[PDB]
DNA sequence: CTAGATCACATTTTAGGCAAAAAG
DNA sequence: CTTTTTGCCTAAAATGTGAT
DNA sequence: CTAGATCACATTTTAGGCAAAAAG
DNA sequence: CTTTTTGCCTAAAATGTGAT
């Protein structure tokens, strides 16, 4: 398994934006997002270029990235 | 935070090359060398007749505008043109010497990357030497999904990019890459539509 | 009397390759360098089917297997055989980089090398993506009255070779070859008996 | 002009072999050596591999070398 | 033989700057 | 009020076509 | 369209080690 | 006497051929 995974999208400090499509497309933990793709984030309402950056930026300072392929889940 | 690459930078002219604008003409005195502090450029080389072809793309991190530094009064070898805008270090062949005998490690990170690029350029070799326009199209669609420019996307990795320009790279004419590129869609080896390409099996 | 090399060769092995014997098996594990004192080699590499293809000929002066030698544990690039009978220095990725912080103009005499060889490589992928069969032999033909073991010949500079290995270098049949050969012929280009070729005009 | 290639063939100090076939061929001055082709001279009898060897080398050690192409002879 | 190049031009696609709209 | 997403727009660039 | 690849095999060419011959 | 050139030799490698 891993750590930082199991931690609520919370913990990532983000906007108001960024955290208010995430907690309305069923992504509650930060294992979820890591697996997600980049071009389907995309299509969200609400949710374009500079938020999709927001995210990507948050997660690359911490180790992670997007489209991430996991085993184990829940 | 890394030192190294940092006590470099504060030795260097920063200068903004506006996208598609020519960093390096094939041709001139070289004197100077580059490093990418932001962005993407095109490295290509030209025929009499005005035919373009393109090296290898680099990025941030990686070196430009070298091969001169070690033989006196070379001549540039090839266009470097920038893909995106670009934020660029200059720092002259008079004074990068002068920084080697005071930490080699600097000539190191320069000679890791000289290395790889070899490896590459050797490679690309082969893929014109051994394999036939459907299967270079091959080879070159893989080494995309590679680039920090490639997207994550549900089947594979994501790219936009046009004909055109892949003829450039692979070395074939425009309307050959099309036809290859609506037969790989019957393949189910892709999707394809505009300047947006969904490449099916990687990541 | 040259210092900087000869204190380089007070720190390796010696070995002597026969001809045509294999120096570098590409693929294998990279832990070591090699340094030409004596002969000349061919750099190659494979297809699946085995079908060969020649990169560059180095020579007395020349580096050899040091690709590897800036990440960990990458593997040979390219098949390296004896062309002549070679004498060859041997040194390990270890060692060099102990030498390098000592005196780094001896980094600095292999780098020297590297960017010349990106430019005859990337050049040479130029000849493919841009010239006809018929024309990448001309090139070639050229390159190799620029080689030492070429000889000084009344009309030009004299070579000796084979179709089947020109092949090898410009990416074709062998069969092809030899028909351009007969045609350079009547165009009073060359004068072509044997392995025996003399290249009009160079000198 | 130059000066070495005033010289007779007996400053590069040769053996009697190579020295002999210079002598019968008409070449009397280094400038006429320098100016000789390699292919050229392996043809002249009594003259091979080794004697073409040796005077490529006494010439290489001494900065010239064959097939130079020269002007303003004599 | 097979695999690509080639031509001109009618139609399709993209870049990217702005404004209205929505979110905070 | 600001910041960010979306739809909208046109000249300019990219494309398919297909017989030889 | 154009420029090359391809097949098998009868004939040609080369490498290179030795010995006789010539030179010293 | 030795050193170096030349002719000589055969298995193995290199080559042309040419219609599709
Ligand atoms: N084959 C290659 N792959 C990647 N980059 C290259 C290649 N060839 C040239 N370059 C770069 O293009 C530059 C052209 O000018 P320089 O010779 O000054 O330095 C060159 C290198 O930085
Ligand atoms: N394009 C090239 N031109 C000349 N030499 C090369 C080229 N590519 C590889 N080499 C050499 O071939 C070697 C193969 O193994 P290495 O990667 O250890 O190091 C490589 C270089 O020394």
């Amino acid at each position: 398994f891993d750590p930082i995974l199991l931690r609520p999208v919370d913990d990532l400090e983000l906007t108001v934006r960024s955290a208010n499509c995430l907690k309305a497309e069923a992504i509650h933990y930060i294992g979820d997002l890591v697996q997600r793709t980049e071009v389907e984030l995309l299509k969200t309402p609400n949710l374009g270029k500079k938020s999709l950056t927001e995210i990507k930026d948050v997660l690359a300072s911490r180790g992670l990235s997007l489209g991430m392929r996991l085993e184990n889940w829940p | 935070t890394d030192p190294t690459l940092e006590w470099f930078l504060s030795h260097c002219h920063i200068h903004k090359y506006p996208s598609k604008s020519t960093l390096i003409h094939q041709g001139e005195k070289a004197e100077t060398l580059y490093y990418i502090v932001k962005g993407s450029v095109a490295v290509l080389i030209k025929d009499e007749e005005g035919k373009e072809m393109i090296l290898s793309y680099l990025n941030q991190g990686d070196f430009i505008g070298e091969l001169g530094l070690f033989e006196e009064g070379q001549e540039r070898s090839a266009w470097v043109r920038a893909k995106t805008a670009c934020e660029v270090a200059e720092i002259s062949y008079k004074k990068f010497r002068q920084l080697i005998q005071v930490n080699p490690d600097i000539l190191m990170r320069l000679s890791a990357q000289m290395a790889r690029r070899l490896q590459v350029t050797s490679e690309k070799v082969g893929n014109l030497a051994f394999l036939d326009v459907t299967g270079r199209i091959a080879q070159t669609l893989l080494n995309l999904a590679k680039q920090p420019d490639a997207m994550t996307h549900p089947d594979g990795m994501q790219i936009k990019i046009t004909r055109q320009e892949i003829g450039q790279i692979v070395g074939c004419s425009r309307e050959t890459v099309g036809r290859i590129l609506k037969m790989l869609e019957d393949q189910n080896l892709i999707s394809a539509h505009g300047k947006t390409i969904v490449v099916y099996g990687t990541r």
